[PDB]
């Protein structure tokens, strides 16, 4: 696992109310964020194999956030 | 989005794709721009998740956002499966 710790707390730190952040929040954040795209990825990809084609497309991720409560957030950005 | 600037708002595309494939198939293949919008939901995710740890501390009149903020956020959007792992890992830091 090596998303960059860095990288993170820049975009934690774009929201003007954060102000300090723990050494372990990061890395912990990391985490969370590895299984954040291995579940979305996996439910795009049974709408892909749905389609029965065999590339994930931008479309395979609008259906999938669609489908689950927990995704719901991201409407905003990925429409249908 | 090319610019460094731009760029800095979201993780490098090369660890998001590396990360996309561990779920996927051998045989499976990812266009570029769902590449890209997997980029901007992980960030999306980010600030979601921070902008309730960030709220939750401030009610509590405490400068810091940590792991247990962080964590308590997750179960409060609903991301309760990823807590439980989570839970041992940031226990691990604490004792």
């Amino acid at each position: 696992h090596s998303l960059p710790l860095a990288r993170i707390k820049k975009i934690m730190k774009a929201d003007e109310d954060v102000r300090m952040i723990s050494a372990e929040a990061p890395v912990v954040f990391a985490r969370a964020c590895e299984m954040f795209i291995l579940e979305l990825t996996l439910r795009s990809w049974n709408h892909t194999e749905e389609n029965k084609r065999r590339t994930l497309q931008k479309n395979d991720i609008a259906a999938a956030v669609t489908r689950t409560d927990i995704f719901d957030f991201l409407v905003d950005i990925v429409p249908r | 989005h090319m610019s460094p600037r731009e760029q800095d708002r979201f993780l490098p595309i090369a660890n998001v794709s590396r990360i996309m494939k561990k779920a996927l198939p051998a045989n499976a293949k990812i266009s570029k721009d769902a590449k890209e919008t997997m980029q901007e939901c992980v960030s999306e995710f980010i600030s979601f998740v921070t902008g309730e740890a960030s709220d939750k501390c401030q009610k509590e009149k405490r400068k810091t956002i940590n792991g247990d903020d962080l964590l308590w956020a997750m179960t409060t959007l609903g991301f309760e499966d990823y807590v439980e792992p989570l839970k041992v890992y940031l226990q691990r830091f604490r004792e």
